[PDB]
């Protein structure tokens, strides 16, 4: 039987191949083990644990309204508010403050000016990342504070003078290969 | 290379795909060569009535117990790299016809190679960290059939909002309409 | 020369920085003075993103000027 020998030399390829990239991948690294790890050392001195959120890049939305709804009162929160929502918001509060919006719009790394009015709809309309002062804006606008921690640097928080309780949120770049997520931080 | 981990058919987004392949490949030691062996077929694009299309991602059928060792992790890096996108792995299973009383015999038809069969299989394929407990067929009066699929209750967070795009990738590829529901 | 920059969060920064400057130099003098990494900031003067690899003033960028540092933070 000519095709159980071709069978068994591409599955012993296959696994030789396997193990001698494995052994690349053992010599190599994990900056994902020691962001995690830093990350939980950053939750147990916060005494908070993270919570997790939905992929695709609608995150940050979805990670800041579960945190604003965990932080702010239940008559204060409507059952209406969605990440959608939200991001008409962040819209909305970006076309409050166009000459702001501008500078923030473009970019060094996009290496173009993006139109404000572009990038607010393509934040309320699509799917793409929200942006830090996108998100800052929608939390001065929400009056609700933002704290931001990420391992290996220092914290941050937005929109402290709002009258609505802080929300606490983590965006780890490590933690995903891709590039960074965020996720919400509920007391515990 | 990205054509390595193409198989046969180039076009631009499989490219790109296999760009955030190697990518995925060369980051994350953990499963560094865990990803590496395994090469796909094709890439089809399927559009659904929310709006956010569908990658089909068409993969040889030996291989596939490698994709459903590491699926939940690469699907989940998937739908992070491409925004309005679900993304679902399937096997290309050969169709053979069935043989006529005019045709000449070739060989044995295995029963794996059969229509309904390979259906069954790429309907379980759609759904992969769930089982399928049970499943019906709604004949209704106007001669339609509904195939209604019962998923197993146990982490189906991982696929509730895809169900929509389950339902629109099996319609085109079948030509059947299906309904999912879970049991509780 | 002491330059000003104002933050996404609100706050502003003092730098003590050199007319001859880079704008690496200056990502690290942030660094060195608040903890934001080089990779996640993006520098602006007079509505017009700072480039690496470029020193300070061919801007007009004189002394007790305004920049803005933009944090970039994109996860999702």
């Amino acid at each position: 039987n000519r095709q159980k020998e071709r069978l068994a030399k591409r599955d012993a390829a296959i696994a030789k191949m396997k193990e001698e990239a494995a052994l690349e991948a053992s010599k190599q690294p994990d900056l994902k083990k020691m962001e995690q790890e830093s990350i939980d050392q950053l939750c147990e001195l916060k005494k908070l644990k993270q919570f997790d959120i939905q992929p695709d890049g609608h995150s940050l939305f979805a990670s800041i309204l579960d945190q604003l709804k965990l932080r702010h009162d239940p008559k204060k929160l409507d059952q209406d508010m969605d990440v959608m929502k939200l991001r008409w918001l962040s819209c909305n509060y970006v076309q409050e403050h166009r000459d702001d919006f501008i500078p923030y719009l473009f970019d060094e790394e996009t290496m173009k000016m993006k139109d404000i009015d572009e990038y607010t709809k393509e934040m309320e309309h699509t799917a793409q990342w929200g942006g830090e002062i996108e998100i800052l804006a929608l939390s001065h606008v929400f009056d609700c504070p933002i704290s931001i921690l990420m391992s290996g640097r220092p914290i941050q928080v937005y929109n402290e003078c709002g009258k609505n309780p802080e929300l606490k949120l983590v965006y780890y770049k490590h933690s995903y290969a891709l590039g960074e997520h965020y996720n919400s931080l509920h007391d515990s | 290379p990205q054509a390595k981990i193409l198989s046969q058919a180039p076009t631009e987004l499989e490219l790109q795909v296999a760009q955030a392949f190697v990518e995925l490949e060369n980051s994350s030691p953990e499963l560094k060569a865990e990803l590496r062996p395994l090469q796909f077929k094709s890439i089809r694009e399927i559009d659904v009535a929310g709006g956010k299309k569908a990658l089909a991602i068409f993969v040889p059928v030996p291989s596939l117990a490698g994709f459903h060792k590491v699926q939940t992790k690469l699907t989940r890096e998937l739908e992070k790299k491409f925004q309005d996108r679900h993304v679902i792995f399937l096997a290309e299973r050969r169709i053979l016809p069935k043989p006529s009383r005019t045709s000449r015999q070739v060989q044995k038809r295995p029963r794996s190679r059969t229509l309904t069969a390979v259906h069954d299989k790429i309907l379980e394929d759609l759904v992969f960290p769930t089982e399928i407990v049970g499943k019906r067929v709604r004949y209704l009066v106007g001669g339609n059939k509904i195939q209604k699929v019962l998923l197993d209750s146990k982490d189906v967070q991982q696929i509730d909002y895809k169900l929509e795009s389950f339902q629109a990738v099996y319609n085109k590829l079948t030509g059947k309409q299906i309904v999912f529901e879970i049991p509780s | 020369m002491q330059i000003f920059v104002k933050t996404l969060t609100g706050k502003t920064i003092t730098l003590e920085v050199e007319p001859s400057d880079t704008i690496e130099n200056v990502k690290a003098k942030i660094q060195d003075k608040e903890g934001i990494p080089p990779d996640q900031q993006r520098l602006i003067f007079a509505g017009k993103q700072l480039e690496d690899g470029r020193t300070l003033s061919d801007y007009n960028i004189q002394k007790e000027s305004t920049l803005h540092l933009v944090l970039r933070l994109r996860g999702g």
